[PDB]
């Protein structure tokens, strides 16, 4: 099935050229079967991309173009746009396993607005979530750019793993990204210590909120 | 050439089945060649099986037997994929596509719009709601944020509306965390005003359509 590989992410800004690989085996690329690419915008279905290793069906931009050689495929794009930021599949035919077989995906980001600081806002489990027995401290992490972060939490500046839950970031509705942290705690957790953290890495820079059960 | 529609989202236990349809419309569906391809969060593709309409036959993927069960109506044009005895790893978005006529692997030039199906051992819960009240700590110059914890239901979607719908600008809403206890959590957020804190009401409308519930939390100050 995903036995083709290609990079996990591509990177350009806009008006670069970039190239996918495509690596597969003698069983597929390799016994002279064809191969495919689709491309998928975020939330939507696959449409095919190139077809016939080469071939762009109608209303595929010039920019694209594929080809293949002995076990590898390659795709191109040959000039960025903000809209090519999607996921690349190859696909082709493996007569080892008698089937289609796809490539691992590759993500292409296009850097197409500058470097943006990420806004940080820790809060505090609500008296409500006590009264429950419970207790969820939230970090929330907001229009930053590019899209990569690394959270990190903390009981009086000693770290914690167990109890913490984060989502990948995604797009905002200005094109920034944003992204939550979650820290579970007992009641009990959270009134023993003097203070919890919230630490935000993004591009070399480190933000850390507290909150104090006092 | 084709426009193919699949049917609506799925949300199954473990061991049930599922039935997904793809209605084509355009082309001449009877004649062309129709696969079904998953896709699991975050992962890449997977292929389920064909179907050859023009001789009845139907070719499932080795790693689903008995379990795939691939289906055509001739008359009104709908195919169909069943997936039985359903486990937690066949949660996916699943595709109809077609290739074109013949019994060879050809490309995928058309695809159905996906039909997301969510297996889990977990059943129907409503949110609990619980302010992210606004304060100094949320508080920067001209803006502060303030906002609603989503917590533990299942399955998704769900929705917030801020003041009914009236409060747009400002507001996100994040994706959910999916937790061990397979019960899913997300916030909402909205930066208003740092001086409109304390006079002007923002309730956070959460809606539950799969458990039929709403919650409205008033969300206030220190």
């Amino acid at each position: 099935q995903s036995v083709l590989t290609q990079p996990p992410s591509v990177s350009g800004a806009p008006g670069q050229r970039v190239t996918i690989s495509c690596t597969g085996s003698s069983s597929n690329i390799g016994a002279h079967y064809d191969v495919h690419w689709y491309q998928q915008l975020p939330g939507t279905a696959p449409k095919l991309l190139i077809y016939g290793n080469s071939n762009r069906p109608s209303g595929v931009p010039d920019r694209f173009s594929g080809s293949k050689s002995g076990t590898s495929a390659s795709l191109a794009i040959t000039g960025l746009q903000a809209e090519d930021e999607a996921d690349y599949y190859c696909q082709s035919y493996d007569s080892s396993l008698s089937g289609y077989v796809f490539g691992t995906g590759t993500k292409v980001t296009v850097l197409g607005q500058p470097k943006a600081n990420p806004t940080v806002t820790l809060f505090p489990p609500s008296s409500e979530e006590l009264q429950a027995n419970k207790a969820t401290l939230v970090c929330l992490i907001s229009d930053f750019y590019p899209g990569a972060v690394t959270v990190a939490w903390k009981a009086d500046s000693s770290p914690v793993k167990a109890g913490v839950e984060t989502t990948t970031p995604s797009k905002q509705s200005n094109n920034k990204y944003a992204a939550s942290s979650y820290l579970s705690l007992t009641p009990e957790q959270w009134k023993s210590h003097r203070s919890y953290s919230c630490q935000v890495t993004h591009e070399g820079s480190t933000v850390e909120k507290t909150v104090a059960p006092t | 050439q084709v426009q193919l529609v699949q049917s609506g989202a799925e949300v199954k236990k473990p061991g049930s089945s599922v039935k997904v349809s793809c209605k084509a419309s355009g082309g001449n569906f009877n004649t062309y060649t129709i696969s079904w391809v998953r896709q699991a969060p975050g992962q890449g593709l997977e292929w389920m099986g064909r179907i050859i309409p023009i001789f009845g036959i139907v070719n499932p993927a080795q790693k689903f037997p008995g379990r795939v069960t691939i289906n055509v109506d001739k008359s009104t044009n709908t195919a169909y994929m069943e997936l039985s005895s359903l486990r937690s790893e066949d949660t996916a978005v699943y595709y109809c596509a077609t290739s074109g006529v013949g019994l060879h692997f050809g490309y995928f030039d058309y695809w159905g719009q996906g039909t997301q199906v969510t297996v889990s051992s977990a059943s129907t819960k409503g949110p609990s709601v619980f302010p992210l009240a606004p304060s100094s700590k949320s508080t920067s110059g001209g803006t502060a944020a303030l906002g609603c914890l989503v917590k533990d239901y299942f399955p998704e979607p769900v929705t917030v509306s801020w003041n009914s719908g009236a409060l747009t600008s400002g507001v996100h809403t994040f994706p959910a965390v999916l937790q061990s206890s397979g019960l899913y959590s997300l916030s909402s957020v909205v930066t208003v005003p740092s001086s409109s804190l304390g006079t002007q009401t923002y309730i956070c409308n959460v809606n539950h359509k799969p458990s039929n519930t709403k919650v409205d939390k008033k969300v206030e100050p220190k």
